[PDB]
């Protein structure tokens, strides 16, 4: 009959850790004879290489020692303990992420230079992937009295009310123009503003009147 | 080389927006998700169930974020004392600064008592720390987000 030499700590199974760090999955036992450690990825038996970089686990010290992990790891893990008057098994929970330690990645052509009528009313995208909380602000490349770029060899901008709300897309960072006189025919700027570094794009924007050639 | 559509026709390959959706707050420490009860104290847990786990986040600027629920919309704070309990109303007492530390852990620091270094970690059983009682290092104060449910 075995039994688990260490209970009290074997209630965390939640295992939830950054990629590429060995893990060490274990659970001690004993009785009469020794029993047997079983185990199993997912729910069926864990090769001793089942997956890349492949593991060396210590069927002594009743653990799994698995390296480097890899989302592609995140398995509830369970242990098996067989013995000719008792089995007893509990499961461990692993999973696995990998951190995007950077700026704020926002996709390309995003926002895009785009043309429209006076009194048209358009909008501006931004798709940002970006682990940490980002901070997105849409900048208006305006020109102070004379020149666009000031004493700090970086361009004169201004923040934008937002133009509206969130409704359309929840994935996507949209700035709503509306009258759009010839007067919105600036430059506007994405600044997706982030714990790690700043990232960020711009596009134009063009109005005019009713006919053409 | 296997692969699929979508990501093979995407404009786009990572998550758009992926920061707007709401995650849960692990902690290294124990294994629980940081909890803003209903009644409005906070506290670990381990029940990938537990109603007030999802956690939403924001930022009105760079590194300072917002932690709040998606059942309620208790904005998370820290008292004078170093309590975390949870506002109704956004106030200076809710800002937290968010740090990537190199064990890629995340890292919460009571903007307010940021000079004292007061961070949002859990006491082993799984109970809130007191500001004061966190130190910088101890697994108490490593969190690490999650996704609702699980793959």
């Amino acid at each position: 009959a075995p039994y688990w030499t260490r209970p009290e700590r074997m209630d965390k199974k939640l295992l939830a850790v950054p990629a590429a760090n060995t893990v060490r999955f274990r659970c001690p036992a004993a009785g009469n004879p020794t029993p047997s450690i079983s185990w199993l990825k997912n729910g069926r038996e864990f090769r001793g290489e089942h997956r890349i970089g492949g593991i060396k686990l210590r069927h002594q010290q009743w653990s799994l020692v698995m390296e480097s992990v890899v989302p592609s790891d995140r398995g509830n893990y369970t242990c098996v303990v067989e013995n000719k008057f008792g089995s007893i098994r509990q499961t461990y929970t692993l999973d696995v992420l990998e951190r995007s330690p950077h700026r704020p990645i926002l996709q390309a052509g995003l926002p895009a230079n785009q043309t429209a009528v006076l009194g048209s009313d358009v909008e501006f995208h931004c798709k940002v992937y970006s682990d940490a909380q980002p901070h997105i602000q849409w900048l208006k490349h305006v020109e102070v009295n004379g020149s666009k770029v000031g004493p700090d060899g970086t361009p004169y901008v201004t923040v934008l009310k937002t133009a509206g709300a969130n409704t359309t897309d929840k994935e996507l960072e949209v700035l709503s123009l509306h009258n759009v006189t010839f007067e919105d025919a600036g430059e506007y700027t994405c600044l997706a503003g982030n714990s790690i570094g700043f990232s960020h794009h711009s596009a134009w924007l063009v109005v005019l009147p009713a006919e053409e050639e | 080389e296997i692969t699929t559509f979508t990501a093979l026709t995407e404009k786009f390959n990572l998550p758009p927006g992926n920061y707007k959706k709401p995650k849960l707050l692990y902690c290294s420490n124990g294994g629980h998700f940081l909890r803003i009860l209903p009644d409005g104290t906070v506290d670990g847990t381990r029940d990938r169930s537990d109603q007030h786990i999802q956690l939403q986040l924001s930022a009105e600027s760079v590194g300072e974020v917002y932690i709040k629920s998606t059942e309620t919309g208790q904005y998370l704070a820290m008292d004078t004392d170093g309590l975390l309990y949870g506002s109704q109303t956004p106030n200076e007492e809710c800002l937290f600064l968010e740090r990537l530390e190199e064990n890629h852990y995340n890292t919460y620091i009571s903007k307010k008592h940021a000079e004292k270094n007061w961070f949002v970690g859990l006491k082993k059983n799984g109970s809130c720390k007191r500001g004061p009682r966190t130190h910088y290092g101890q697994k108490a104060i490593l969190f690490l987000p999650l996704p609702v449910s699980s793959d």
